[PDB]
């Protein structure tokens, strides 16, 4: 039954190692690429309005 | 005869102190009349969010009497001899001249020693300056340049007392009391913190020998000990949008942070500003400038007009642009503004550190026309740099600036920086302050 989940997928363990590294990526990428969008956000984020009609 | 040897001609300001402190210093020349004035270091950043406005205020009942020249006794003194009494006050510093006749000058100096010592700061004359104070306010608010400058340093230097007018909120000047205006002068108004300038036919002996009878009871002591002190202003990255679809134009002011007065960076920089120069659109020349924002400006009739300014502090300063258009031209303006900032930073060209250069010589030497451009010099001079600064060595100092100079100073006070940014009126097209911050850098570079 080992052979033949071999014999179907091949890839397994390549794919296993690819979703390692994905991961650790993914685990780098989406903190940084958020941090990238809040900076370039807490300018609208943070402002303030105020009103003065006459 | 040769402008450098012009400028060598050109004579002297001698320097004396009396004994309190005060700093006496006069330019002479032979002209039949003379400039004399106080400059003193005094000014709405010295005010807090109590007492701002207190200085304008004084100002404002400087010449409404002493307690010898009763109310218009002054008025009538100095008009009966043909001469101006002027004043202003700005955020570092505050002046007091008069404009005579050479031969006036005992009883000008006699007048500026009596109103910046003894006026009477009479409880009745406040209430009668708050009604036009309040209303030199409103006046005010109709100048959109003056409504986006004071927004710009509001903006600029947020929490500092540089933020703060010189006028004061409309919440102050209908609370200070005479007691307020009375502790602002008893605190500000020193010989140490004052500077007595005449420029004409003024002898630098005689000032001196007058001063030392009029100004010479002008102490430079502090109630007990609380003489006040220099509080830095940190400068801020910011934007203050104020829309105004009814005012047909939109104002627009753009500083990064500069340097302060007795920096030498201000003679590169001033340089470099005199590139992009300026524009109205009653200039002449148009589309044949040689600034490339004047050009575009007139080529496609993207605004009304444009300047660059290098505004001075201490220690910080904005150094910048403002400029006026209609509210479908603000992206463009902002885009050849900082497209002229970077090309500045990154490949200034020699020939137009040359006509920058000249053009800055020209400013300074055409400023200088006259007493009274002379008089404000010496006082600003030093309040600013302890010295007057003689011509020679400004060209001295332009003298050495070259396009690399100018690379290396406009990239370090512009390239990559974050601005301060004033709006007022139709100002939708105005760039979102990232964008304004990465107009900034260049890519390419
Ligand atoms: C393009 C821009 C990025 C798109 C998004 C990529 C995926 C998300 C990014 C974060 C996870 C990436 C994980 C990663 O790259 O891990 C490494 C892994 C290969 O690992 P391994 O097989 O061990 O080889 C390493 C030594 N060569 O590599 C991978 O697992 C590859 C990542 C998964 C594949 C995603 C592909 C999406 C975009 C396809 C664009 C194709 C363009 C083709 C152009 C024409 C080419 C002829």
């Amino acid at each position: 039954c080992t052979f033949l989940r071999w014999a179907s997928e091949p890839e397994h363990d390549h794919r296993k190692r690819m979703g390692l590294k994905m991961l650790m990526m993914m685990g780098l990428l989406l903190p940084l690429v958020y941090a990238m969008k809040r900076h370039k956000w807490s300018v609208l984020k943070s402002r303030k309005l105020a009103y003065r009609p006459p | 005869a040769t402008y450098a040897q012009a400028l060598q001609s050109v004579p002297e300001t001698q320097v004396s102190q009396l004994d309190n402190g005060l700093r006496v210093a006069s330019e002479q020349s032979s002209q039949p009349t003379c400039t004399v004035g106080v400059w003193i270091d005094a000014g709405s950043r010295y005010e807090n969010e109590k007492n701002n406005g207190a200085g304008y205020f004084v100002e404002h009942l400087a010449f409404k009497g002493t307690k010898n020249r009763p109310g218009s006794a002054l008025e009538k003194e100095v008009e009966s001899m043909g001469a101006h009494l002027n004043a202003y006050s700005t955020r570092e510093h505050t002046a007091y001249y008069i404009k005579a006749l050479s031969k006036d000058l005992p009883k000008a100096v006699e007048l500026l020693a009596d109103i910046v010592q003894n006026c009477s700061l009479e409880d009745s004359q406040i209430e009668k300056e708050r009604d036009v104070i309040l209303q030199e306010l409103q006046e005010n608010d109709s100048s959109m340049r003056d409504v986006v400058f004071d927004y710009l340093h509001a903006t600029a230097f947020q929490g500092t007392p540089l933020a703060q007018s010189v006028e004061g909120p409309s919440e102050n000047v209908r609370k200070l009391s005479r007691a307020d205006l009375t502790e602002y002068v008893s605190q500000h108004y020193k010989a140490p913190r004052m500077v007595l300038a005449a420029a004409g036919g003024v002898e630098h002996r005689q000032l001196l020998d007058l001063a030392q009878k009029h100004f010479s009871s002008l102490s430079g002591t502090y109630v007990e000990d609380a003489v006040p002190a220099f509080t830095p202003c940190r400068f801020t990255g910011s934007e203050i949008r104020h829309r105004d679809d009814a005012l047909p134009l939109a104002h627009v002011a753009i500083a990064v942070e500069g340097p302060g007065w007795a920096n030498p960076d201000n003679v590169p920089l001033q340089v470099a500003n005199a590139i992009i120069g300026h524009y109205d659109s009653t200039y002449g020349g148009g589309t044949h400038m040689s600034s490339t924002l004047a050009s575009v400006a007139a080529t496609r009739k993207l605004c009304q007009s444009f300047q660059t300014f290098n505004i001075c502090y201490a220690e910080t300063g904005l150094l910048g642009a403002h400029f006026v258009c209609d509210n479908m031209s603000i992206d463009d303006m902002m885009f050849f503004l900082q497209g002229q900032w970077m090309r500045l930073c990154t490949s200034a060209t020699e020939s137009e550190v040359v006509r920058g250069k000249n053009i800055l010589r020209n400013a300074l030497v055409s400023h200088l026309d006259g007493t009274t451009p002379v008089c404000e010099d010496i006082g600003r001079s030093l309040l600013t740099y302890g010295r007057r600064i003689p011509l020679a060595e400004w060209e001295s100092r332009i003298a050495e600036v070259d396009a690399s100079v100018v690379r290396e100073v406009c990239s370090k006070y512009f390239y990559d920086q974050c601005p301060a940014v004033a709006g007022l009126g139709p100002i939708e097209q105005l760039p979102d302050y990232n964008r304004i911050r990465s107009g900034m850098f260049w890519l390419r570079f």
